[PDB]
């Protein structure tokens, strides 16, 4: 019982088959030359090897025919005649089947070898050259601080000639295997339970928004039965769709476990415009990675714009320096001096405070957000000291912890 | 005379490596700077760097320059082993140089690669274990053997992969073409060098006494007439490893020969006719139409637009749609060829209105198919 496998007893049937009758059809063209034609006495005969006669039997069933060697006896080149009319049928039907069967074993298989000191990051659901594109030119951004995270992408298909090209020019930092987070067994090749998150993807423009909530609800779940503490991040297309991943029991906002609902963030954005109008373009381009890049066609309130579009929101560790100012001091200190917008501190449990009064003082290692062109400007205000650098007049001298 | 030597420099370099590997896999079994390093080399073969680009560059352009001069060792010589000191042959000093190119570039990758095991058996490691060893016993001897070297042919197999870290091959039927090319050429020609050794060589079990002195390009040649099923027979091999080669090479090649060129036809055949722009003439009114172009709306058009019983008015029409017209529509557009001109594009792109010149239009008519499914879906 060792051909366990319908593509496989397909295989050694071909192989055998053709061989076989190969291996015959010599042996009897080697017969009929050798022997030569009983009608002539066998005076007209032909000494060919067993081996010229196998040879000469593959260049005529592909149709090569050169002709160095060919039956001469009547017995032969009848044979011949027959042979031609079976094995071109035979040939021209085999190489195919068998350039399809070994065609069809899959490229990215294996699993990933997690190196002694690299976070790495699971990402699956709607895996395409688009999505990856928009993905990774985000995440790998230049103006992100800079961490050497892993991307590990997870998905049922083959990768498209496009997205084969995108997976090797990052190469050292992303990897892509064939499988699906359905399967505990694929859960195991890309370590999970090693990595920092999963990512699940959703396709926007899918046919049916319930169907592909749906499909990654069902994601969500399988990661989180696999093991249940793996931080879990979900795009949903649908807001009513959110109640049934809150009720999974491993689910846990508090752990980290997040949904972004595009349809409640879409309507949310987009209302926050009718209490202050071009709001929505305000905010959304700080969410995206992005570099201002001056081109000399852009008129006055394009480059503007556009160096408006250079900002994102950074979260940044205030330095003593800041320490007993009330929150209004801080951000003047930090406008002003540091060229950098200080908007909201988290609170030592902890909470979030957007523009608080100036009841609050900084307390000592107080996280604030920022928003600024680059995590490299807003490591100024972790760097800032009141004796060493309070006195510097253009803000590239503010640097390493003033010590 | 001496080509076992060349060949166990290839075999004992392959052997020892692999044997270092398999005592320090056993070693590991039984009982950082490393990680930066190798993803340090791997950043700079996969041309991320910019020192990458260069290293890059540098593996296409001595690739095929390596290439060439195999393509000169093996027109210029009779014998595959040939007795020559080193100081005199100018082509077998830049070879050194390219494999000493390729040894470092060897060493790169092999820093660079994830399994050490699994990359001493990928296939360039092999071009590479043929190749470098034997160049330098080629300097230990007075004397070349133009023996597996033909393996450098597989060399342009990377060329796809280099014009992929470079970011030049943008478009996924250009990746699908520079992959089906390159695949193709390099098969062909390492298969090529193959029976040019066989033959040349003669058969082992017959003491070599067995040989037939073809040319490379005779070899060549002969692959393509074989590949294509032709089969003229007025070269043919005899070496009984050669006629070996043949069969294996008649089982594997006709599907590469049969599936490229269809596929070649294929990416070729894709590009559109009616592309381009019209050109403004210094007084003649034109008139842009589109929606619903077929030859019945557009006879039906140009019989009564152009009939006649109208006054003599020297309008041209410009037809912009997306479909290729049909053989009866590019029969009508020919025989009104001096004032009907067409272009694929759609009225939807403004770079289609553009090169209509629609700014300098009279008008633009918008047909409708008055037979369609849905007159609101047309609407
Ligand atoms: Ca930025
Ligand atoms: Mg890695
Ligand atoms: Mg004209």
């Amino acid at each position: 019982n060792v051909l366990k496998t319908s593509t496989l007893i397909r295989l050694v049937q071909l192989v055998v088959s053709f061989v076989s009758l190969w291996l015959t059809a010599a042996g009897f063209l080697h017969l009929l030359e050798n022997s030569g034609d009983p009608f002539f006495d066998f005076g007209n005969a032909q000494h060919l090897t067993y081996w010229e006669c196998l040879y000469f039997l593959m260049v005529t069933m592909s149709t090569v025919g050169f002709g160095d060697i060919f039956a001469t006896t009547v017995l032969g080149r009848t044979f011949v005649v027959i042979f031609i009319m079976i094995f071109i049928g035979l040939f021209a039907s085999f190489i195919p089947e068998i350039a399809e069967i070994l065609g069809k074993r899959q490229k990215y298989g294996g699993s990933y070898k997690k190196e002694r000191g690299k976070r790495h990051v699971v990402v699956c659901g709607y895996i395409t050259f688009d999505s990856v594109s928009n993905f990774l030119k985000d995440f790998l951004h230049k103006d992100r601080e800079d961490v050497d995270v892993e991307i590990v992408f997870l998905h049922k298909g083959l990768p498209g000639l496009e997205l084969e090209g995108l997976l090797k020019r990052h190469f050292t930092q992303v990897e892509y295997f064939w499988g699906s987070v359905m399967d505990a067994n694929d859960l195991e090749r890309v370590k999970i339970q090693e990595a920092d998150a999963c990512l699940v993807l959703a396709n926007k423009y899918c046919q049916d928004p319930d169907q592909e909530d749906a499909a990654n609800i069902m994601r969500v779940i399988s990661i989180k039965n696999y093991h249940s503490d793996i931080k879990v991040i979900v795009q949903l297309l649908q807001y009513h769709n959110k109640a049934y991943l809150l009720n999974i029991p491993s689910w846990d906002w508090k752990r980290g476990d997040d949904a972004v609902c595009v349809a409640e963030l879409k309507l949310g954005f987009i209302a926050q415009s009718c209490l202050a109008p071009g709001f929505s373009t305000l905010m959304a381009n700080l969410f995206t990675m992005r570099s201002y890049k001056p081109t000399p066609e852009m008129s006055q309130w394009q480059t503007d714009y556009m160096r408006g579009t250079g900002m994102e929101m950074y979260t940044e560790y205030l330095s003593s320096a800041f320490n007993a100012l009330t929150f209004p001091e801080a951000a003047e200190l930090c406008f002003s001096k540091l060229k950098l917008l200080l908007l909201a501190i988290e609170v030592r449990e902890s909470t979030l405070a957007i523009n608080p009064g100036p009841k609050v003082k900084i307390e000592n290692a107080t996280q604030g957000f920022f928003i600024a062109e680059s995590a490299e400007e807003v490591k100024r205000a972790f760097y800032y000291c009141k004796n060493c650098h309070a006195n510097v007049s253009d803000v590239r001298q503010i640097k390493k912890c003033k010590c | 005379r001496q080509w076992y030597s060349f060949l166990a420099s290839s075999l004992v370099t392959f052997g020892s490596g692999l044997v270092v590997i398999i005592i320090y896999r056993i070693v590991l079994w039984l009982c950082g700077w490393m990680t930066e390093a190798k993803d340090w080399a791997g950043e700079l073969i996969s041309g991320q760097t910019t020192t990458g680009r260069i290293l890059v560059g540098l593996v296409f352009l001595l690739s095929i320059a390596s290439l060439i001069i195999y393509f000169i060792d093996a027109s210029t010589n009779t014998s595959v082993e040939t007795c020559l000191p080193w100081s005199s042959s100018t082509t077998q000093q830049v070879d050194l140089a390219f494999n000493v190119f390729f040894m470092i570039y060897f060493f790169i990758r092999f820093v660079a690669a994830n399994d050490k095991l699994w990359f001493w058996v990928e296939l360039f490691s092999f071009v590479d274990y043929f190749t470098i060893p034997p160049s330098f016993v080629a300097i230990y001897l007075d004397r070349n053997w133009l023996g597996l070297r033909f393996l450098q042919a597989l060399r342009l197999m990377s060329i796809p992969d280099i014009l992929t870290y470079l970011n030049v091959l943008k478009t996924s039927t250009l990746i699908r073409l520079v992959q089906l090319v390159v695949s193709f050429v390099s098969l062909w020609l390492t298969a090529a060098g193959f029976l040019h050794l066989l033959e040349n060589s003669g058969d082992p079990f017959f003491d070599f006494g067995n040989a037939q002195h073809l040319t490379y390009w005779e070899c060549l040649y002969f692959l393509m007439v074989t590949m294509s099923t032709v089969g003229f027979g007025d070269i043919f091999a005899t070496t009984v490893l050669g006629r070996t080669f043949v069969v294996i090479f008649i089982m594997i090649f006709i599907g590469l020969f049969a599936s490229f060129i269809p596929e070649i036809a294929e990416i070729l055949g894709k590009r559109q006719k009616y592309g381009g722009s019209y050109k403004k003439e210094r007084g003649k009114r034109h008139v842009v139409v589109c929606g619903y172009i077929t030859f019945d709306s557009v006879s039906n058009f140009l019989k009564d637009f152009l009939h006649k019983d109208r006054e003599d008015v020297d309008v041209e029409i410009v037809f912009l749609h997306k479909g290729l017209p049909g053989l009866e529509l590019e029969g009508l557009l020919k025989r009104h060829f001096t004032q009907v001109e067409y272009f694929w594009g759609s009225v939807m792109d403004a770079n289609d209105l553009e090169r209509v010149k629609i700014q300098e239009a009279d008008a633009c008519l918008v047909l409708a198919n008055k037979y369609c499914q849905d007159p609101d879906q047309e609407d």
